[PDB]
Order: C-alpha cells, then sequence, then structure tokens
C-alpha cells in the first residue's frame, strides 16, 4: 500500500508477518533449547575475528549468534535485561515464549483474533503469579540450603565434579560478603583469570590478588607481614597545570635545576618514608604501596633502597576492594599522614606467570573482600567458567536476597498447569481458551528437559502429571530417569524473583509480539 | 534549452487528484491504529533499530516519504503532537478523509476557495458547536482526572496498568508548578524527567520524590545513605582551571618550581574550605573533580559527585530548592541542600543510581520506568508522555468533551442543521464536511469490527434526537453509548486544535495548482 | 533491519495482490484513470482526439473504441471493460463512450459503499437487481418509434444524432449521404447487412464535395481503352485470365520440327478463339484479379473488351454482388444468366488517383458504395468511422424499432424512476440502488464537462424540469442558455437497444471487475 508512498519502501501485513515473526521464535527457540538443563550442551561460537565461545547461557549466544530478524533483536534485549537481573533460565525464558506464540498461533490459525487470548494470558499469568506468590518456599540462609541451590544452578554450565569445586567457593564468598543487609557483589567479587595448571584449582582465595607486579628486580617479591598503603595520587613526575617556561644561565643552575624538580616528589615519597620508618621501626614488618596512577622510577629506587613495596597504576574499583581488603584508609594527600591511615595484611607474595605479573594479598582477619581467582588451562574456558561463576553469583545474590525460594526443574510449571487448568471459565469463556494454552505453554520446561535427556516426552509429562493426594506435590522430573523427584527434597531449587520476572517478562512480551501487524522499512538511503 | 534543465513541473487536476491520492494513502497507512482497540506497530529505524508504538506521530515521525504534501501532511502530526500529544491516533485520519470528500466537488468543476471559504465557515462553527456542548470539571477532583486520565489512556497498551499511570502521571503533574508567576504559574514536563530501566516489572517502576542519577559516589568514604543532606551544586569544575589569559612563568630559582606546585594544591584546597564553611553534605557539578580536593571532602566527610548533566542539575535544584553555584567564594546559604528527605546511592544491577528523595513540597521530578526491554518502555513513556500533556491541559482548561465520536455527531447534525439554513453553492460543501466528520466512529466500528453502516445510521439517529448528545460508540461492545456512564471523556482544547489542525491541513491542500523540482540551492 | 520475512516464497517473482486493498483501492483507481480518459470523449460539444500507436501511426479519434483500441493497457480489469465496451461496439457502435462513462460511475460510488462497508455481494445483488428493474422501466419512455422504412428523411433527421454526436459540424452532407446511402439498399442478401456498404477514400476536395455513388469504384489501373456502355456487359473470372495450366507440372513436349511452329501458332489462335467466344456474347468487359494473358489482352484490345485486375477475393466478391453476375472460375463459358449488367462502368480521375467506376441505377438493390472527398485522410478515417456507425447505427434501428430520447433526459427519468423504487427496496441495498440510481448523472454531467458549463444546477432544472412528466426535454447545447433544450422537438433521439445492452453491458463490467477481491500477476 504505502509502496505507494515509496518503491524502496518494504511492508508486510497482519497475517504475513504475524507468522514471520512466530516462524522467527520457533526456529530460534529451536536451536537454543538445546541447553538448558543440566544435560544440555553448552555451544562453541567463532567469531569472523577467529575467536571462540565454549558457551551455553543463550544472552551470550542470541547476543553473539548474528541474526537480523527484528523480534529475536527484541527478544535478545530482553534477555539481555534477564541476564542484567538474574542470568539463567534466560534459556527457559526465550523457550518460554516462543512456545507460547506458537500454542497461541494455533488458536489465531484458528480464526480467533489475538486481542482475546493476550487477555486471557493477562487473567492467567495473575492466577499463576498468585500461585506462584504462594508457593515459594521461605528458607534461611543456611549454607547448606545455598549451596544445594548453587549446585543447583552451577550444573547448568559445567562438570559436575567442576562446579561442585566451583560451589563452595562461591557460597563461603557470600557468607564472606554480606554486612547481614546489602550486597553489591563488585567490590568483594574480584574475578581474576589465569592460564595456570588447570581448570579445577580454580579457588577463592582468602585474600587478593593483583593483575600487575613490581617493576624493579631488587623489589621484594614476598612479605610475611604487610603494612598496606592505598592510594592513587601519582608518585610519577608531573609539571604543574600552568605554562611555566623557565630558563638558568648557569649549567650550574641546570644542576641545580635538575634537583629542584625532583624535590616535590622527592618531599611526597619522604612523607611515606618516615611514615614507614615512623610505622615500621622493626626489621620483619614489611611495607606495601598501591598507587590507582604510576611512580617514578627515581621513587621507585627510593622506596628500593628501603626496600619499600610499592604497586602502579590500579584500577579505580581496586582499592575499594582493598579498604573492603585490609581496612586502609584509602587516600591523596600524604601530608595529612597518620599510621592508623594504614592497611595490614597477613601475608603478601607476588605470583609471576608467562610474562605478566600476579600479586598477592592473603590473611586478613576480617576480610571483607575476596576474589575468585580462575586458575585456566584454555582461555575460552575461562571465559566459558567466567559466565558460569558470575551466573551462579548472581543466582545466589536473589537466593539470601529473597528470603523464600522456588524449587527447580520444572515442577513449579506442572504446578502451574494443574492450577491453571484448574480455573473454570470464570473467565469471559473465550480467555479460557488462550489461559488453556498459557497453561498448555507452560509445561514445555520439563518437556524440553524430558527432550534435552532423551526420554520421551509425552508418557513423561502424563506420569509427572500425577498429583498424587492431598499432598500433591511439589514433583519435579528426573534429570536422569525421567521420574517424579521431590526437588525440595533432592534440594532442586531456584530464586523466586527469577520466577516472578520471567513470567512477567515472557508475559509482556506475548502479548505486545502478538499485537503487530505489518513491520515496516521505509528508511533514507 | 531554458527553464531548469531537468526539474520537473506539473499543473492543475492531475496535480489536484495526485496529492489527494497521496494524503487518501497517507491517512489510510494508519487507520487500523486508534481506538481502544486499535492495533500497534513496530517500525524499522534505517540504522537497525526497533521502535514500537501506537502513536501515529512518532510512526509517521518515522516515515520517509517523496510526495511533499505527505510530508506536509507529516509535520502537522507531529506539530499537534507537540501540542496536544494525541489525537495523533486520529487527528491525520480525519485530515485526508476530509480531503478525500474534499476532492468531490473537484470534477464538480467548482473553484477551491469557496469550497475553503466554507471551510472557514465550518469550522467557526464546529469551535462553537464544542464550545456548547463542552463540560467544565474541577481541576481539585482527583478520582475524575484519574477516570480521565485513564479515558485518556485506555487506547494504549499500558491500559492494563491504568491505574498506576493515572496515578503516575498526576503526582509528577501535581508537584509542577512554578507560582513566581504570581497566580500565572506554569508547568513545564522538561522538569518532568523520565527514567527508563530495563528489568523488574511495570508494577516497580513508580513516581520517586526526587531526582535519580545514573552515576556513583567518587569516592568509598562518603556515605551512600542519609536522611536530611545538604546539596551543592558547583556549575564551576573543582579543580585547577586554566589562566585564560595564556599565562607564563619564568622562575629562576630552585624552590620556585616546588613553590607553585603547592600553590595549585593551594588553590584547590582553598576552594575546599570555603565549601565546608556552610557545612553541606552533597557536592554536585557538571564538571570533573580533583581527587585532592575530595581528599579534602573526603576529609570532610561530604558526599561529592562529578560531571552531571546540567539539565538534571536544574532538576537536581529544582528537587531541593537550591540555587547552582560557580563561585565557592560567593556561595550562598539561601541555597543550602535543604529539602532532601533522604540521601542513598542504591544498586540497580551493574549500576548505581542516586537516590533522592522526600523533598518537602519538591517542584522537580523524575519518573522511574522499571520494565522489562527499553523498547517497550520506550514505548510506555511515549504513552506516558500524552497520558501528563493532556492533563496539563485539563490544569489548562477545566472544560471537558465526551469524546467516542459523540460529539463528532453532534456538529455534524449542527452544522446539517446549519446547512439547510444557509442556501446557497456552498451549502453541498458545508454537509460534504459534516459527511467527512463521520468516519471517525466509522473507523471505530472497524477497530471493534462491527456492522459500520447499520450502527453509524442508527447513531445519527440516535443522535437526531437533541435530548441525547452523550450517545458514542464504545470501544470494545461497539454499541451506542452514552458517554457520561462510559466516561470516556477528553479535554475540549484536545478536539479544539484537532478540527483547528483538520481544516488547516484541507485549505493548504487545496490552494496547490503545481510541482516544481530540482531547486539547486 | 534489511532483513523482512516472508511466510510463502511460492513466486519466484510475480504479482500477488490481496486484502480487497487493490479492490478496494487499486483496481477502482485504475478504472477512474479510464473515465478520466475518455470523460470528453462523447459529446457533440465534446472534442476529437489523437494518438500515435506503437507502430507510429496516426488517428484522430472522437470514437472511444477505436482509440481504446490503440492504447496497450496492462491493468488487468482495465482491459475487461476495454473488451467490454469494444465487444459492445462490434454490437451497436457509439456508445462505447458512454458504457465506459456507466464503468467508472458505476465503480465511483461502488467502492465508496464498500468503503461505506457495504457488502462487495450484496453490492453485487443490488448492482445487479437495480439494472435488471432498470430494463423493467426502461421501454416505458420510448417515444417517436420512427417506422417509415424507405423514407429519406425521417432516417436523415434520425441518423444525424449519431453523426452530430461524432461529428457536430457537418451533419447535414452526412445525413443525406448515408440516407442516400440507406434507401439506396434494401432488403436483398437479409435486411441491409452493413458489409453490403463500400467506403472509398480519396484526399484532396473538402469534404462538401464529397459524394455518393448508386455504384462501385476501383482505385486500379486499365490496360485497353476507357468506355461506358449503359448496356454493360461484365465478365467476371475469380480464374486468371489466361491458358489454364495444370497444377501438376505437365511440360510441353516435342519430338520432332513442325511441333515449334504449330505450338506457337496454335496457344494464340486458341487464346483468340477463347476471347472471341467470350466477345460473341457481347461481353464489353472482361474482370480477373488473377493473372492476365498477354495476348489476351492483345485480343481484348483486337475485340476492344474492358479488363480488370489483382482485385482481391472481396474485391470481386463486392463487384459480383453489384453486377449480380456468377464469377466464374472456368474462363470460357460466358454464360448469359450469370452475366454481368451496369447501367454504366468506366475509369475517372480524381484527386490524381485512377478511379475505375461503375455507375449504377439499381432497383433490385445495390450494394453502393460513398465516395470521400476531402484533405486529411486522418479526417477521412474519422469521418468514415462515424459514417460506419450511423449505418451500424441505421441497421440497428432498421432491426426492430423504437427511437427513444437522447440527450440524457431519459436517464434523468431512469434515475427518478430508480430512485424512487429505492426507497422501496428497503434494506442495507437500498443505498445501493440509490447510488446507481446515482450513478446516471455522469453523463449529462459529462455533456455539461464537455458543455463547459456549470452542470450542477443545469441538472437541478433538469431535474426540477423533470418533476412534471417532461421526458422529452434535456440538456440544450449552448454557452447562451446553459439551461435546458426540448429533446423531441430537437429531434435528439437514440436507439432503445444501443442504450439497452450497454447498460447491462456496463452492469456485467461492473460485476465482474467487482467480483474479484485478491490478485495474481505473473511477470510480462
Amino acid at each position: 500500500a504505502v509502496k505507494t508512498l515509496n518503491p524502496k519502501a518494504e511492508v508486510a501485513r497482519a497475517q504475513a508477518a504475524l507468522a514471520v515473526n512466530i516462524s522467527a521464535a520457533r526456529g530460534l527457540q529451536d536451536v537454543l533449547r538445546t541447553n538448558l538443563g543440566p544435560k544440555g550442551t553448552m555451544k562453541m561460537l567463532v567469531s569472523g575475528a577467529g575467536d571462540i565461545k565454549l558457551t551455553k547461557d543463550g544472552n551470550v549466544l542470541l547476543h553473539e549468534m548474528q541474526i537480523q530478524h527484528p523480534t529475536a533483536s527484541l527478544i535478545a534485549k530482553v534477555a539481555t535485561a534477564q541476564d542484567d537481573i538474574t542470568g539463567d533460565g534466560t534459556t527457559s525464558n526465550v523457550l518460554i515464549i516462543g512456545e507460547l506464540l506458537k500454542q497461541a498461533d494455533l488458536y489465531i490459525s484458528e480464526g480467533l483474533h489475538p486481542r482475546i487470548i493476550t487477555e486471557g494470558f493477562e487473567a492467567a499469568k495473575e492466577k499463576a503469579l498468585q500461585f506462584l506468590e504462594e508457593v515459594k518456599v521461605s528458607r534461611e540462609m543456611d549454607r547448606e540450603t545455598l549451596i544445594d541451590v548453587a549446585r543447583t544452578s552451577l550444573r547448568t554450565k559445567v562438570h559436575a565434579e567442576l562446579a561442585d569445586v566451583l560451589t563452595e567457593a562461591v557460597v563461603d564468598s557470600i557468607l564472606a560478603i554480606k554486612k547481614q543487609d546489602e550486597p553489591i557483589d563488585l567490590f568483594m567479587i574480584e574475578i581474576m583469570e589465569m592460564k595456570h595448571k588447570s581448570e579445577t584449582d580454580t579457588s577463592l582465595i582468602r585474600g587478593l590478588v593483583l593483575d600487575h607486579g613490581a617493576r624493579h628486580p631488587d623489589m621484594k617479591k614476598r612479605v610475611e607481614d604487610a603494612y598496606i598503603l592505598t592510594c592513587n595520587v601519582s608518585l610519577e613526575y608531573e609539571k604543574t597545570e600552568v605554562n611555566s617556561g623557565f630558563f638558568y644561565k648557569s649549567a650550574e643552575e641546570r644542576e641545580k635545576l635538575v634537583k629542584a624538580e625532583r624535590k616535590f616528589i622527592e618531599d611526597r615519597v619522604k612523607k611515606i618514608i618516615e611514615l614507614k620508618r615512623k610505622v615500621c621501626g622493626d626489621s620483619d614488618k614489611g611495607f606495601v604501596v598501591i598507587n590507582q596512577k604510576g611512580i617514578d622510577p627515581f621513587s621507585l629506587d627510593a622506596l628500593s633502597k628501603e626496600g619499600i613495596v610499592a604497586l602502579r597504576r590500579a584500577k579505580r574499583r581496586n582499592m575499594e576492594r582493598l579498604t573492603l581488603a585490609c581496612g586502609g584508609v584509602a587516600l591523596n594527600s600524604f601530608d595529612d599522614l597518620s599510621p592508623d591511615c594504614l592497611g595490614h595484611a597477613g601475608l603478601v607474595y607476588e605470583y609471576t606467570l608467562g610474562e605478566e605479573k600476579f600479586t598477592f594479598i592473603e590473611k586478613c582477619n576480617n576480610p571483607r573482600s575476596v576474589t575468585l581467582l580462575i586458575k585456566g588451562p584454555n582461555k575460552h574456558t575461562l571465559t566459558q567458567i567466567k559466565d558460569a561463576v558470575r551466573d551462579g553469583l548472581r543466582a545466589v545474590k536473589n537466593a539470601i536476597d529473597d528470603g523464600c525460594v522456588v524449587p527447580g526443574a520444572g515442577a513449579v510449571e506442572v504446578a502451574m498447569a494443574e492450577a491453571l487448568i484448574k480455573h473454570k471459565p470464570s473467565v469471559k469463556g473465550r480467555a479460557q481458551l488462550g489461559v488453556q494454552a498459557f497453561a498448555d505453554a507452560l509445561l514445555i520446561i520439563p518437556k524440553v528437559l524430558a527432550q534435552n535427556s532423551g526420554f520421551d516426552l509425552q508418557e513423561t509429562l502424563v506420569k509427572i502429571q500425577a498429583e498424587h493426594s492431598e499432598s500433591g506435590q511439589l514433583v519435579g522430573v528426573d534429570l536422569n530417569t525421567g521420574e517424579p523427584m521431590v526437588a525440595a527434597e533432592v534440594g532442586v531449587w531456584d530464586n523466586y524473583c527469577v520466577k516472578k520476572q520471567l513470567l512477567h517478562s515472557c508475559t509482556v512480551i506475548a502479548t505486545n509480539i502478538l499485537l503487530v501487524d505489518e513491520i515496516m522499512r521505509a528508511g533514507m538511503s | 534549452l531554458v527553464l531548469s534543465q531537468n526539474t520537473k513541473r506539473e499543473s492543475g487536476r492531475k496535480v489536484q487528484s495526485g496529492n489527494i491520492n497521496a494524503a487518501k494513502t497517507i491517512a489510510d497507512i494508519i487507520r487500523t491504529c486508534l481506538g481502544p482497540k486499535s492495533m500497534m506497530k513496530m517500525l524499522l529505524d534505517p540504522m537497525g533499530g526497533i521502535v514500537m508504538t501506537n502513536d501515529g506521530n512518532a510512526i509517521l515521525r518515522e516515515i520517509q516519504v517523496q510526495h511533499p504534501a505527505a510530508k506536509s501532511m507529516i509535520e502537522i502530526s507531529r506539530t499537534q503532537d507537540e501540542e496536544v500529544g494525541d489525537g495523533t491516533t486520529s487527528v491525520i485520519i480525519l485530515a485526508g478523509e476530509m480531503l478525500s470528500v474534499a476532492e468531490h466537488f473537484l470534477e464538480q468543476q467548482m473553484h477551491p476557495t469557496v469550497v475553503i471559504s466554507a471551510y472557514r465557515k465550518a469550522l467557526d462553527d464546529m469551535i462553537s458547536t464544542l464550545k456548547k456542548i463542552s463540560i467544565p470539571v474541577d481541576i481539585s477532583d482527583s478520582d475524575m482526572m484519574l477516570n480521565i486520565i485513564n479515558s485518556s489512556i485506555t487506547t494504549k497498551a499500558i491500559s492494563r496498568w491504568s491505574s498506576l499511570a493515572c496515578n503516575i502521571a498526576l503526582d509528577a503533574v501535581k508537584m509542577v508548578q512554578f507560582e513566581e508567576n504570581g497566580r500565572k504559574e506554569i508547568d513545564i514536563k522538561k522538569y518532568a524527567r523520565v527514567e527508563k530501566i530495563p528489568g523488574g516489572i511495570i508494577e516497580d517502576s513508580c513516581v520517586l520524590r526526587g531526582v535519580m542519577i545514573n552515576k556513583d559516589v567518587t569516592h568509598p568514604r562518603m556515605r551512600r545513605y542519609i536522611k536530611n543532606p545538604r546539596i551543592v551544586l558547583l556549575d564551576s569544575s573543582l579543580e585547577y582551571k586554566k589562566g585564560e589569559s595564556q599565562t607564563d612563568i619564568e622562575i629562576t630559582r630552585e624552590e620556585d618550581f616546588t613553590r607553585i606546585l603547592q600553590m595549585e594544591e593551594e588553590y584547590i584546597q582553598q576552594l575546599c574550605e570555603d565549601i565546608i564553611q556552610l557545612k553541606p553534605d552533597v557536592v554536585i557539578t557538571e564538571k570533573g573533580i580533583s581527587d585532592l580536593a575530595q581528599h579534602y571532602l573526603m576529609r570532610a566527610n561530604i558526599t561529592a559527585i562529578r560531571r552531571v548533566r546540567k539539565t538534571d542539575n536544574n532538576r537536581i535544584a529544582r528537587a531541593c530548592g537550591a540555587r547552582i553555584v560557580s563561585r565557592p567564594e560567593e556561595l550562598r546559604e539561601d541555597d543550602v541542600g535543604t529539602g532532601a528527605g533522604l540521601l542513598e546511592i542504591k544498586k540497580i544491577g551493574d549500576e548505581y543510581f542516586t537516590f533522592i528523595t522526600d523533598c518537602k513540597d519538591p517542584k522537580a521530578c523524575t519518573i522511574l520506568l522499571r520494565g522489562a526491554s527499553k523498547e517497550i518502555l520506550s514505548e510506555v513513556e511515549r504513552n506516558l508522555q500524552d497520558a501528563m500533556q493532556v492533563c496539563r491541559n485539563v490544569l489548562l482548561d477545566p472544560q471537558l468533551v465526551p469524546g467516542g465520536g459523540a460529539s463528532e455527531m453532534a456538529v455534524a447534525h449542527a452544522l446539517t442543521e446549519k446547512s439547510k439554513a444557509m442556501t446557497g453553492v456552498e451549502q453541498w460543501p458545508y454537509r460534504a464536511v459534516a459527511q467527512a466528520l463521520e468516519v471517525i466512529p466509522r473507523t471505530l466500528i472497524q477497530n471493534c469490527g462491527a456492522s459500520t453502516i447499520r450502527l453509524l445510521t442508527s447513531l445519527r439517529a440516535k443522535h437526531t434526537q437533541e435530548n441525547c448528545e452523550t450517545w458514542g460508540v464504545n470501544g470494545e461492545t461497539g454499541t451506542l453509548v452514552d458517554m457520561k456512564e462510559l466516561g470516556i471523556w477528553e479535554p475540549l482544547a484536545v478536539k479544539l486544535q484537532t478540527y483547528k489542525t483538520a481544516v488547516e491541513t484541507a485549505v493548504l491542500l487545496l490552494r496547490i495548482d503545481d510541482i516544481v523540482s530540482g531547486h539547486k540551492k | 533491519p534489511k532483513a523482512p520475512g516472508f511466510a510463502q516464497m511460492l513466486k519466484e517473482g510475480a504479482k500477488h495482490f490481496s486484502g480487497l486493498e487493490e479492490a478496494v483501492y487499486r483496481n477502482i483507481q485504475a478504472c477512474k484513470e479510464l473515465a478520466q480518459t475518455t470523460r470528453t470523449a462523447y459529446g457533440p460539444n465534446g472534442m476529437n482526439k489523437m494518438v500515435i500507436n506503437h507502430l507510429e501511426k496516426l488517428f484522430v479519434t472522437n470514437d472511444a473504441a477505436t482509440i481504446l483500441r490503440e492504447l496497450e493497457v496492462q491493468h488487468p480489469a482495465a482491459k475487461m471493460i476495454v473488451m467490454a465496451s469494444h465487444m459492445q461496439e462490434q454490437e451497436v457502435g457509439d456508445g462505447t463512450n458512454f458504457v465506459l462513462v456507466f464503468a467508472g460511475a458505476l465503480l465511483e460510488l461502488a467502492e465508496e459503499l464498500l468503503r461505506i462497508g457495504l457488502s462487495v455481494s450484496e453490492v453485487i445483488e443490488g448492482y445487479e437487481i437495480a439494472c435488471r428493474k432498470a430494463h423493467e422501466i426502461l421501454p416505458n419512455l420510448v417515444c417517436c418509434s420512427a417506422k417509415n422504412l424507405r423514407d429519406i428523411d425521417e432516417v436523415s433527421s434520425l441518423l444525424r444524432t449519431s453523426i452530430m454526436s461524432k461529428q457536430y459540424g457537418n451533419e447535414v452532407f452526412l445525413a443525406k449521404l448515408i440516407a442516400q446511402a440507406c434507401v439506396s439498399i434494401f432488403p436483398d442478401s437479409g435486411h441491409f447487412n452493413v458489409d453490403n456498404i463500400r467506403v472509398c477514400k480519396i484526399l484532396g476536395s473538402g469534404i462538401s464535395s464529397s459524394s455518393v455513388l448508386h455504384g462501385m469504384v476501383f482505385k486500379k489501373e486499365t490496360e485497353g481503352d476507357v468506355t461506358s456502355v449503359k448496356d454493360a456487359k461484365i465478365a467476371v473470372y475469380s480464374c486468371p485470365f489466361d491458358g489454364m495450366i495444370t497444377e501438376t507440372k505437365g511440360t510441353v513436349l516435342i519430338k520432332t520440327a513442325e511441333e515449334l511452329m504449330n505450338f506457337s501458332k496454335g496457344e494464340e489462335n486458341l487464346m483468340d478463339a477463347q476471347v472471341k467466344a467470350i466477345a460473341d456474347t457481347g461481353a464489353n468487359v472482361v474482370v480477373t484479379g488473377g493473372k492476365v494473358a498477354d495476348m489476351a489482352l492483345h485480343y481484348a484490345n483486337k475485340y476492344n473488351i474492358m479488363l480488370v485486375r489483382l482485385n482481391s477475393k472481396w474485391d470481386l466478391r463486392r463487384l459480383c454482388k453489384t453486377v449480380g453476375a456468377t464469377a466464374l472460375p472456368r474462363l470460357t463459358p460466358p454464360v448469359l444468366e450469370e452475366m454481368g449488367h451496369c447501367d454504366s462502368v468506366y475509369l475517372s480521375e480524381v484527386g490524381d488517383t485512377q478511379v475505375v467506376v461503375f455507375k449504377h441505377e439499381k432497383e433490385d438493390g445495390a450494394i453502393s458504395t460513398i465516395v470521400l472527398r476531402g484533405s486529411t485522410d486522418n479526417l477521412m478515417d474519422d469521418i468514415e468511422r462515424a459514417v460506419d456507425d450511423g449505418v451500424n447505427t441505421f441497421k440497428v434501428l432498421t432491426r426492430d424499432k423504437r427511437l427513444v430520447p437522447g440527450g440524457g433526459a431519459t436517464e434523468i427519468e431512469l434515475a427518478k424512476q430508480i430512485t424512487s423504487y429505492g426507497e422501496t427496496c428497503p434494506g442495507l441495498e437500498q443505498y445501493a440502488i440509490k447510488k446507481f440510481a446515482e450513478a446516471f448523472e455522469a453523463i449529462p454531467r459529462a455533456l455539461a464537462e464537455n458543455s463547459g458549463v456549470k452542470a450542477n444546477e443545469v441538472i437541478s432544472k433538469l431535474y426540477a424540469v423533470h418533476q412534471e412528466g417532461n421526458k422529452n426535454v434535456g440538456l440544450d447545447i449552448e454557452a447562451e442558455v446553459p439551461a435546458v433544450k426540448d429533446m423531441l422537438e430537437a429531434g435528439i433521439l437514440d436507439t432503445y437497444l444501443g442504450k439497452y445492452w450497454a447498460i447491462k453491458l456496463a452492469t456485467n463490467a461492473a460485476v465482474t471487475v467487482l467480483r474479484v477481491d485478491q490478485i495474481i500477476m505473473a511477470k510480462p
């Protein structure tokens, strides 16, 4: 039509674009469905630049699987949001999405106008969330509780052994993280990775590790007791902000001009050394310094003759972790210098690897910042596990965040289904159709679970489709026998908000997705 | 070779029809998009992004064309949108259809000027008509406004969330009233900041008693939570700034160089103590911040933010009532950041945000939009934009109109009453424009999908009785409905410019007779 | 962006149309173009038009079909209406103009009700039944059912209207000459077939000097002399004028000398004897299109006989009928009974063109021929085209009967009758008929457009004057009084039959074109 307006423009139509979009997701869900579920397979990507992936979390796939179909890109965005919200189940989220739209299509393919079904969805989610709200299990921050949940989450990505090794570190971090009210996960979580010696030996360090080393050979590699200097003011030379052209007349002055120029930094370092010497009058104690900017070699020499450990050019967030590590008082002005401003560590050495240098912080009495040092055999795997790690953490932060918890492995969805299928047309009737498919779409999670597990779908669903008695249980599908399972008893759990948001996210996605007619493209050349 | 060398020209009826046709297209491509039963459209921007939106303006604002009057039609949409927000759901669809019949006298060899002449006559009665059939409303009563707003918003996808936005729109609108104009206080929708954050749910988005900043404390030692802070808006930078006169120094003696470097230290510290002398708590500036001073301001345990956008600084200033300063020595305590009920900086999830709540009687506010995805969010706020906009228009005029086409038929027969009493050749144009009006409820029928002809005739038949004027068309039942119970109520001024714009479109395109291309300048 | 999806790649490159949009919009507009293409077409005030064909041939025209014939239109439904009137023209003659006007108008309001939401199917029925009702009410408007078979004056007054419509300038001459033509032809091969008329085109000597002959012509050369005998004795031979060569390859053979002499000699004498036996029958003229023996004409001059040449099958077919003499594939037998007979035959020179003249006086009734004189061959081709239309217009008149009032008044009555019938329909279709009733105004509306006066009150007074049964008064032809004229005294009448079909035909075109909704077009 508007092709009249523009020849080069492109338009779809109500019937046309509708099918296109559902076709688009139907393909999209097909690829990703292999993944979620511990039996699922992570995927490897190759850049046109030749880089390499080994990932399973779909958002990474979607963000990096170069596609042009718009709805997918739209779906990609919310999935990325979900990644910025919780991290996994984005897997399920899209699988929820297209499958809903597929079931949605079935009825409009019967000519049903979509507007009605949306309202059915509107009612459907409400009842579901109503059920969702009540069914979450209020659980304390028992170490094991989260431990199982961490293992519950972490198995989604890696070896059973690998996550199990990983499981201990994250939870203890979580334990060593809270100030009993509010986590931010940024400072206290240091994720550093080394191409070193294994995948499994990746470990929590009770202290901190640094991405660089001292710039002087005489610099002490290892120190028993560390007294910490946290700072950012440059001890490299600097010349003042005003144009300040000087001359001299004598080469003697030239040297006199040599010494004068250095004198300012000379005092700066001098203030610290006296403080160090005011502090470390003992020979046994070792003194360490950290700068966010760089340091003069002459200053380096200044410390060198005093055998002073100092570090330069730190990322702006590290000092927070340092303050969260040693209780050191991060400062700029060294004239206002106090020993109480110091930080203290029980042990420091440096670790040299490859060509780089890595530095080690050890033995805080009550460390409040820790580090997930990632030991790596292979670069992609480090990147690979890291996503699994950050996912695993964000699972826990919500897990602690919510004093309740959802038993995982889709036992909820059947519970959603039966309750939702147990809805009379208290609706205006025509909506009961959309509700029916809405409930129908929910069973995909175990379906693909059995599918990813290889067990036949239809029979297993019917099997687990047995609420037993008055204790019609929250029953999961066994991930290795395809059988009814108490996720709670077996300790398979999930974040309530995860379950919360995804339903909300998908629903809003769905209704608008169904509520477009043609896809316009009339843009400038 | 004479005139302009390959610049095309055309004249007369072919031009006339061509403009007639294109608008017919122009209106047509959107006729699906009005009404509580409307559709919702998603667009390809040329550079890859996606916008999904029902508001016609952006749709047309996102439309590239070659024929001019369409682009001429384009701006008309955005103009009324700019002035009114919505009706863009309808105005153009009114417009082209007006033109659609407007052509019908071109074959009547009637010179358009008279046809214009009747039009100006026609609108005059139309405006007079609506004023007669308008209804003033109290502005203090919240619930009717909320009813008005949902009446105003039960057209867009946020329909499921009417309760939230209605109060949401009302609250921000009410809290923006700048009374230093005497009793001529004026609200602003640019101090009505809108912040869209994905994640969360619609229910999580809320009106914040203050401002939200996508920045962080410069230093950890500054507290991230304060009840009643004092806030400083330093328009100037916090550091040493050029001696503007290409200044130069010639030192000769050794100590001089070291001396000067302290002096900049001294100059900076100077700034610090001037700040603290007013015992402030929070530091905000559009420029950078010296960490060394920030050490000092850390040393004073005084919260500091650097490089903040100016409009926000104003709204921040409008949040806490303080006034921005570029001169620490000339800083004045009348601008102490008092009016701060709570200071905080939360973690949204990968982002710190600055939380400024419970000002006493704040005039500035930002709405926090927390949803699924920004295109969803961006769609929402556009609807919010319309929602708040009409409210101020309601705050601009208390007189209301019943829409749903009810008013439309009211004028329609009214002009018919005028038409038969206004004998002459111009009569036939006059009724024709009345004939044009009838389509909007008709269009509503299709968006519902009902027996349009029968319902319309009955509605006209229904509106033949003078006793009833609020009889309009329900969105969903597609049945004749008096508006009083239905409650789809609208600002009169919304409809005024609607017709005002509609008819302006008509005359402008009608005088056209010619096309000229290839200007080359 | 840059990548929408297709739910059906069924097409390797073609045009599929759907959603009624083309039907509701594109189908209509194309039709509206055709109306705009030929809106000016009909009218004594309607002016002619010229177009060049794809083969760069000139065509000045007022007849829609012929110019329509010159248009390779590519819209499908365009052709439908095109071929519709095309056959309609094949059926009646003028009216092509009218039916197209009917076509657009019927279409023009149709989408309006379609856009108003009236059912396409119901639109079809209402459009259908109203037309049927129109047929019902049509006959009651016949006035002055002119009957005189073989008078010149009646039909001259009659056929003028066809002439005036497509030639407003020269009615008197053109009227008399075809009236001269029509009266000259009687029911002989069955009731004055149009093809019984031949036309000759001669440049120069402007239209006033154009004439009509009670005989027939040939613009061809001659072989011997040129004479007329009032008792013309004609020989007709589809056979080429020479010794009958065997179709089989029969090569003459000799064995001895004396063959050669007698061989050439004998051939001579027999052809002479052949032509002699023809001459003894007194036939002073022999005719053939076929190959001519040279000594024969040598003999033909020797017995002073006229010869006719290279005539196509039609030409002799015409000529055979003119003289009533049977053409002879057999060369020899100049049968008395099957022999030519003409008032006068000769050659004349007109416009520096050799002209073979068969001046005839035929009581039994003859297939006559008309002389076209004037400057522009394009005018001739136009003028004959209008000239032909009257002939068919006459023949259609000659079919049954019943001249009706032209000049739109009848259709003014129609609409009134239809509109009055409209309120007695009642139902959602009542509008459909009412709009269809409204449609007919286009013709006088077009007439006023070609008249160039304000139509609407012209219609109104015409509407006003028709409220009193004034069935014979209609639109005038005058800028001075753009009000009205009484057609009957003006003699502006027309065929019952001609209008009847087109209305049904125009009816048919619309219901067909309205019928389709979604379209498909493979690449050219």
